[PDB]
């Protein structure tokens, strides 16, 4: 791999940065990690196949 | 008494501790230096029980109640009928859940296979000590565990259910009951398949590995192998160790309030309109 | 002069990290001591 | 550390297999559709093979489609068409058994009728899906362990929503179509009848359902811990026996004094995982239609437990000590 | 797989300009700060 | 138990929700409660309601006058403003005879 | 309901329930919506503390 | 004080690694612990001083 | 003036990659620390300098 | 001036993919973060403005 | 001359120089929309 | 000398190229900073 | 005294990592308890100190 | 006495390591038996003196 | 050079006619939004 793994590291970085981003702005901790999740499912899983 | 193959695999050595003045069998069993400890903590656990279901006034396996103290006395030591009993079987049970696991990687060790089986068994063991000592800590009192009772501990389970209001809407528990239901779920179909393989019908040919990898992908157009099953089937039921150890432990220490009120969080949404 | 023979040298450390890292939680949950007490009421 | 075999190191993707056949003719009904998935591949087998489609998998697959299409245009309705609602809600909202004053007769659709349709649909479409798993075994020319499995968690499925309401005369025991709502049914279920957890059988099936989870665990890890010997192939170690089956029956048989086949080990295997719906089965099917009340049933044969200390909190503590003031 | 005893020379004395460097930022950014809020 | 904020075990024995010997008295008092709540929407509430409250008070629904339980009073805790006195300085509320203020 | 209270007594409960219902103007118009409402309710209030 | 013996016996990638990450941590760490007090936050101390 | 020989250790596409990421986290991370400040928070101050 | 070698290291499938995926990303949620606040949220404004 | 990505100099310093216009085009739309933004709403 | 099989010279003609990216991050991040100190100082 | 032959049984190379991850792992728990006390918090000392 | 005999018995090299965690973890424990305490507790006892 | 396998003389084809749709896809966006801006503007 060396790649998907990245791209799914990224993801989770990424979705932890948007759990945090929601959490500044208003919203909740849960609201936010759930956003996040997604973020990291999505982002990551896009990227792990859009570039490999 | 050995089995027909046993003489070969008896070798010495494969020890963690004490090697050679342990390094026996007693009947089938081996017997380590976790063979030993074992045997007089489960030996001491077990009479324990006893002595105190005879001062309770009932040797009724049912009726066998050994409760943790009050949550009064906090985490010291309470009078050994007042509590201080299970605290010590606990210690006990502690103490031999961890031998047992340690006598299986010798076990394994002088079998030279791998130490799956003793790993596995100690996501059983933090499963029970996550419910015994980890979560009565983070509570403040040994009064949180479980009574050591065949149905004292159900009303344990069930009161402590009821303490969050409903306890199907914990997050973690419908994960960890979706592994149990799952788990037995693979061990339905795996158990089925091997045997279905194996025992066809009378007067037909035994099947091998391809007649079942292509059975149930003609059933459910997927099949994941003879060594995928076992793979997955040894992560779904860790998982389902895990989860459930888990739900408990946020039970209290993380959540407080109802467990219906926690999915307040998705129905609230912003993007939700009003 | 020195020895050139082969050596897992990360193998005391990681254990030593470990122990220690036993040892520095329960300080800190001494010192400091449990973030979130969530103290409970005996009604039964 | 040693190689734990969890995740495979290297993946080997040839001709995809379409399968075995015989004069059954298999490959008639098979889709000849082949895809392989890399990420599977790692914990498992990556290919996506075809799969069989007759006609119990066909009006299998098609009535499931009605009575899934059903309770969800009937959710979907109850929301009032409102998608973002239909979303939001979509835990929570379900298509409720009728109420209990028609009894074992025909509902108005709004009060539980679409229920009984949708019930039907279902019905047909979890029998059919058991004829396909019988009648792919006897086409394979195997045992009919997979359908004989299925049929014991069928018995659970049938007993709780045909076998249980027909028996009790009313329609409104049956379990509501929701992800949540079949949650609260399973917790008003355990209060209505006293307490669940003292129902023998519901002991039992626990007795099994914590033993098929120990089993396969235990399965699971052995044989992984015996993989390096060719454990995995678990066939050939029954028709002839390695050293495998060897070291994992004396791992067993070092630690608790006795131990399984090769083959053996499946039977406890299915045996653990049938018997969990069977009794609960029974345990439900005794609910409410003998029953009515576990605890008291418990209390009667005298196996609940009885505490002396007091009930109330102020027993314990003060209003004022608890919120430390 | 090792490395030569010219091979760490030149790394130790990278190495240290690097450690100088580092730290000449940190005792001139710890002044600064004790001069802007001192914690003694 | 969310007008309270404690939970189902406070006032009950989740083995036996039924037996009146496995109860708090906590349950006593909440069965007293029942009684209190219906007598005061039945009879002090809604009567008062329909007859005064304006239409920007009602229901959505069913333009009904709003009702009183448990969260009205205690509003998320075991007592009302945590077991405050809040009748020892106001006799006038505390009887329907004149205040008795001895 | 309310006009055997003395006068020290009367003002302070008066100017007590204003402030308690957040209606400065409450008791003001007998005719008033509220002011009936509150005279009703004044009994309600202390039925609870006396039958129950 | 040469010490330069020390790096025969380690792999530069290693602990180049393991150092970056640990200062950066350090650093970080060290940062959110003056944060954590009322008189060394900056920001908060920016806040007073302005009004 | 000697540094240059640590890109003989450290592959270039590893580094690169790890340093973009790290840069936009910690420009990310700071930039919502001074959006959770009242004070250095300039989405909130155009509202306060407006009104 | 001589950046062109970043092509050299970095994929330029690779790295266009990734930039593209990045850019709308920080675009939405710049986006979605002005939404957020009471003062830059264009839609709420053009309700106000509107009366 | 080395290359990871297979790429000649002379290719590079192509592909740089379109992707350098496709980094100021977008750029300059994006200082227009910026200072749209800040006669509309100023942030600072 | 070697790990990653970059050779002497052609570290030294990728360290020029990245501290010339390295300064023009930095020059722009002491100007961003610069202005950012003006509007509003945080000592 | 004679303390020199313990290298003869411990291996310097792996004693010198051990005990680097003993002595950081020591000063941080340390420094860490200091800032639980009320009364060695030096962060809190300096703010007592202004006012 | 003829205590020294123990080395022909117990590995030198496996006696010191496993010694030397022990008394370092039995220093730790005891450390912290201490703190746990309120009689026994240098840093709180340190603040009631100032006061 | 082309690692998709297409020629440099494809690639201009595939591109003209590609901007060709995306005009005429912002094209439409553009009296779109026109439209709407009328009928509700939000500036
Ligand atoms: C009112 C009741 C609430 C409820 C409240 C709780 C509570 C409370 C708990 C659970 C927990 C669990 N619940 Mg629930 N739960 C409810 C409804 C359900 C339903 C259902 C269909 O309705 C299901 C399937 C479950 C399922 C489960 C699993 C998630 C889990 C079970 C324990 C576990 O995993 O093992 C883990 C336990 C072990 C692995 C035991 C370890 C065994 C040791 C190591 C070995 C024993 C050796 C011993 C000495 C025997 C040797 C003697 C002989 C020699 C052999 N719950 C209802 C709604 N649920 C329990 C849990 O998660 O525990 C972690 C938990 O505490
Ligand atoms: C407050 C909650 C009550 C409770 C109320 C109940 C009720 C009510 C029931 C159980 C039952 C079960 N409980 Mg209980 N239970 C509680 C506490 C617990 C605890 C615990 C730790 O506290 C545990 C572990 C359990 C465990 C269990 C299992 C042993 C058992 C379910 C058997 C089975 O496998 O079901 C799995 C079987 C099925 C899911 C149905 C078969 C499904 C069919 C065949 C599949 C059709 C698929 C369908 C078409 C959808 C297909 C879609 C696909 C995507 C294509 N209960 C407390 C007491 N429990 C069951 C029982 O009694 O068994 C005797 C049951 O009915
Ligand atoms: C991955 C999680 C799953 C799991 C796995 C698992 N369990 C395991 C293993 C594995 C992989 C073993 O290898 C090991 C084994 O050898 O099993 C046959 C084992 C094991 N888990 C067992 C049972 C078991 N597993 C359970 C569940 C699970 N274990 C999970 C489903 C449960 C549940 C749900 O409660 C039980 C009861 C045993 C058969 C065995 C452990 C044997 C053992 O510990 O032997 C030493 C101890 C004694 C012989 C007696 C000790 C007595 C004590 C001193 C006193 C009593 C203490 C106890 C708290 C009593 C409480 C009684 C009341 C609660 C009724
Ligand atoms: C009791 C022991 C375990 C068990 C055993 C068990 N279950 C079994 C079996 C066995 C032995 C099978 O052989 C059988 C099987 O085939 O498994 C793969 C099965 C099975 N039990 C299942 C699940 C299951 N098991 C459960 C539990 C368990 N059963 C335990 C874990 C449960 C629970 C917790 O209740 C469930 C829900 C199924 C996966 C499977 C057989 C069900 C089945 O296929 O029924 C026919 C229905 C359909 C084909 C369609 C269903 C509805 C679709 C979701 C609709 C289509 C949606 C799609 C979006 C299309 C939309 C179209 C429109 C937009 C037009
Ligand atoms: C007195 O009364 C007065 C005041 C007069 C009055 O009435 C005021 C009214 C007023 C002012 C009208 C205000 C309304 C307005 C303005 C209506 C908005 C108008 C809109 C929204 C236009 C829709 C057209 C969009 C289409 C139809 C796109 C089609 C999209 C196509 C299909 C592209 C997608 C297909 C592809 C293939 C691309 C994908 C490519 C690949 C996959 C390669
Ligand atoms: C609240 O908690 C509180 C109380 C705060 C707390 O915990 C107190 C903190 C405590 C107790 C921790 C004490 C910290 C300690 C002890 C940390 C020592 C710090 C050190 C050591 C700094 C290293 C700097 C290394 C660099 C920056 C090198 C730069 C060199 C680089 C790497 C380049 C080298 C590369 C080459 C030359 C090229 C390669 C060469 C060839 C290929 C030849
Ligand atoms: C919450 O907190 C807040 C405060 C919000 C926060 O987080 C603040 C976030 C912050 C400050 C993020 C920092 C942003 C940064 C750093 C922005 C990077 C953005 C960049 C760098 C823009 C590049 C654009 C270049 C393009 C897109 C060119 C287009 C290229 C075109 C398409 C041509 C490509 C084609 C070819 C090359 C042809 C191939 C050639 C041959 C075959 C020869
Ligand atoms: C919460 O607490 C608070 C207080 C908030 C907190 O955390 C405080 C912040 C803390 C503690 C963070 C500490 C900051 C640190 C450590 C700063 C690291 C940042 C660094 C070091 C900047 C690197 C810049 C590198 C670039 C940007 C190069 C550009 C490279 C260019 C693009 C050239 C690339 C191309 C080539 C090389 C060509 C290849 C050549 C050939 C092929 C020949
Ligand atoms: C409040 O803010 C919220 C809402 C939060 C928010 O997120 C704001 C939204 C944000 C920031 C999104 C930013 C939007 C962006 C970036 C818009 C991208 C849009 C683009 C780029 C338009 C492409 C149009 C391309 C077409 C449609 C071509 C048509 C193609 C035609 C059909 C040709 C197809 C090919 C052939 C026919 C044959 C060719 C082959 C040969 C010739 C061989
Ligand atoms: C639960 O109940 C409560 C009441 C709470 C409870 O606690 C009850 C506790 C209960 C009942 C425990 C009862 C304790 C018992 C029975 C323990 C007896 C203790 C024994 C037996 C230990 C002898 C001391 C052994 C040493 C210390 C040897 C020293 C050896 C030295 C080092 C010599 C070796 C040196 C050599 C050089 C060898 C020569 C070698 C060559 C010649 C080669
Ligand atoms: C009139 O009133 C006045 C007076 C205004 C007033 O009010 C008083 C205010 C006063 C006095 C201001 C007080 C100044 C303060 C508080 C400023 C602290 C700031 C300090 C001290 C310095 C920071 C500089 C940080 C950098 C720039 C580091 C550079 C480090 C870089 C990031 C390199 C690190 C990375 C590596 C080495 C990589 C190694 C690689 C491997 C290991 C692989
Ligand atoms: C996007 O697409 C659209 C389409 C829009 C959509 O919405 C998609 C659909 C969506 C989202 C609905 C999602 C469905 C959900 C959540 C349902 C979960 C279901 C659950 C939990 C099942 C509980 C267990 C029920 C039992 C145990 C039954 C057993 C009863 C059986 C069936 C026995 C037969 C019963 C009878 C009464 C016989 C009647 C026959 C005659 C009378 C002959
Ligand atoms: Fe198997």
């Amino acid at each position: 791999m060396t790649c998907t793994i990245t791209c799914w590291g990224i993801g989770v970085l990424l979705g932890i940065m948007t759990t945090v981003g929601l959490m500044v702005v208003g919203w909740s901790f849960l609201q936010g990690a759930f956003m996040g999740v997604l973020a990291w499912l999505i982002v990551g899983g896009v990227l792990a196949v859009a570039v490999c | 008494a050995l089995l027909s193959f046993e003489r070969k695999y008896r070798v010495r050595g494969g020890t963690l501790i004490g090697g050679d003045l342990f390094d026996f069998w007693v009947g089938p069993f081996y017997v380590g230096f976790f063979g030993v400890t074992t045997a007089f903590f489960a030996l001491l656990g077990t009479i324990l029980i006893f002595w105190g279901a005879s001062q309770q006034g009932t040797f009724n396996p049912w009726l066998i109640n050994i409760a943790p103290p009050d949550l009064s006395y906090g985490l010291g030591m309470a009078p050994l009928m007042e509590g201080g009993l299970w605290q010590i079987i606990t210690i006990c049970a502690i103490g031999a859940f961890v031998s047992w696991a340690l006598r299986e990687v010798e076990i394994c060790r002088k079998l030279g296979m791998g130490y799956h089986v003793p790993f596995a068994f100690s996501v059983a063991i933090f499963a029970y000590v996550t419910l015994v000592v980890f979560r009565p800590l983070l509570m403040g009192a040994w009064g949180h565990g479980f009574p050591y009772g065949i149905w004292s501990h159900l009303d344990w389970v069930s009161n402590t259910g009821y303490a969050y209001l409903h306890f199907h809407y914990n997050p973690a528990h419908m994960i960890a009951v979706t592994f149990f239901f799952t788990t037995t779920l693979a061990l339905a179909l795996h158990g089925a398949l091997v045997l279905s393989a194996a025992n066809p019908p009378k007067g037909e040919e035994v099947k091998g590995p391809d007649n079942e990898d292509t059975f149930f992908r003609d059933f459910i157009g997927y099949s994941i192998g003879t060594l995928g099953i076992h793979r997955v089937g040894l992560l779904l039921a860790l998982n389902a160790g895990f989860w459930s150890a888990v739900c408990i432990i946020i039970s209290g220490p993380v959540w407080t309030k109802g467990w219906p009120e926690w999915w307040n969080w998705w129905l609230e949404m912003p993007i939700w309109p009003s | 002069w020195n020895s050139k023979n082969p050596t897992d040298i990360y193998k005391p450390a990681i254990v030593v990290g470990v122990a220690g890292g036993a040892v520095f939680a329960a300080a800190l949950l001494v010192s400091w001591g449990q973030p979130l007490a969530t103290d409970s009421m005996q009604t039964g | 550390p040693e190689y734990q075999n969890i995740f495979t190191q290297v993946q080997v993707q040839g001709p995809a297999e379409l399968g075995v056949d015989n004069e059954n003719n298999l490959t008639e009904e098979r889709t000849t559709g082949t895809g392989f998935s890399q990420l599977i591949g790692w914990i498992g087998n990556a290919q996506l093979g075809p799969i069989y489609l007759g006609w119990f998998g066909i009006i299998s697959l098609v009535t499931g489609t009605l009575w899934f299409n059903i309770v969800g245009f009937n959710m979907l309705s109850q929301v009032g068409y409102s998608i973002p609602e239909f979303i939001r809600q979509l835990f929570w909202l379900a298509l409720e058994p009728p109420s209990p004053e028609y009894g074992l007769r025909m509902p108005p659709l709004d009060d539980g009728g679409w229920f009984i349709i949708a019930s039907f649909f279902l019905l047909v479409s979890v029998i059919s899906w058991w004829l396909r798993s019988y009648q792919l075994a006897e086409m394979h020319k195997m045992g009919k362990h997979v359908a004989w499995a299925f049929a014991a968690a069928i018995w659970l499925f049938l007993v709780l929503g045909l076998f249980r309401p027909i028996l009790m005369g009313s329609w409104s025991e049956a379990v509501p179509y929701g992800i949540f709502p079949h949650l609260d049914w399973t917790t008003a279920f355990s209060i209505r009848y006293g307490n669940l957890y003292y129902n023998p059988f519901h002991a039992l099936s626990i007795v099994f359902l914590y033993g098929s989870v120990l089993l396969f665990a235990m399965h699971g890890a052995t044989i992984l811990a015996v993989t390096r010997f060719g454990g995995d192939r678990e066939l050939e170690q029954i028709y002839d026996r390695g050293t495998a089956s060897e070291r994992a029956g004396l791992f067993w048989r070092w630690t608790m004094g006795f131990n399984a086949t090769m083959e053996g080990i499946h039977r406890w295997a299915w045996w653990f995982a049938v018997l969990t719906p069977i009794t609960g089965g029974i345990g439900i099917l005794l609910t409410g239609t003998v029953v009515d009340n576990w605890f008291l049933w418990a209390v009667e044969h005298n196996f609940a437990p009885d505490y002396t200390q007091d009930y109330g909190y102020e027993a314990y503590t003060t209003y004022d000590g608890f919120l430390g003031r | 797989t090792g490395l030569t005893d010219e091979q760490a020379q030149e790394l130790h004395s990278v190495y240290m300009s690097g450690l100088w460097l580092f730290s000449a930022v940190a005792v001139v950014a710890h002044l600064a700060t004790f001069i802007w809020r001192p914690w003694f | 138990s969310n007008s309270l904020g404690r939970n189902c075990v406070f006032c009950h024995n989740s083995r036996a929700f039924y037996d009146p010997a496995q109860h708090t008295p906590q349950w006593a008092t909440a069965m007293l409660g029942i009684s209190m709540v219906q007598e005061l929407n039945n009879e002090w509430i809604v009567p008062i309601g329909e007859a005064h409250l304006p239409p920007e008070r009602l229901g959505p629904v069913y333009n009904d006058v709003p009702k009183l339980a448990c969260k009205t009073c205690h509003k998320g805790y075991q007592q009302p403003l945590q077991g405050l006195n809040v009748v020892a300085d106001w006799p006038e509320l505390a009887t329907t005879e004149g205040p008795f203020y001895d | 309901v309310l006009a055997d209270l003395t006068v020290e007594n009367y003002d302070r409960l008066l100017a007590a329930m204003r402030s308690w219902t957040g209606i400065p103007d409450l008791l003001e118009d007998p005719d008033h919506y509220q002011s009936k409402v509150a005279i009703n309710m004044i009994q309600m209030n202390q039925t609870i503390n006396e039958e129950w | 004080s040469k010490f330069y013996k020390i790096w025969l016996i380690f792999d530069p990638r290693r602990v180049f690694v393991a150092q970056g990450v640990f200062l950066f941590l350090l650093a970080a760490m060290i940062h959110l612990v003056l944060l954590s007090t009322e008189h060394f936050n900056w920001f908060e101390l920016a806040a007073a001083n302005a009004a």
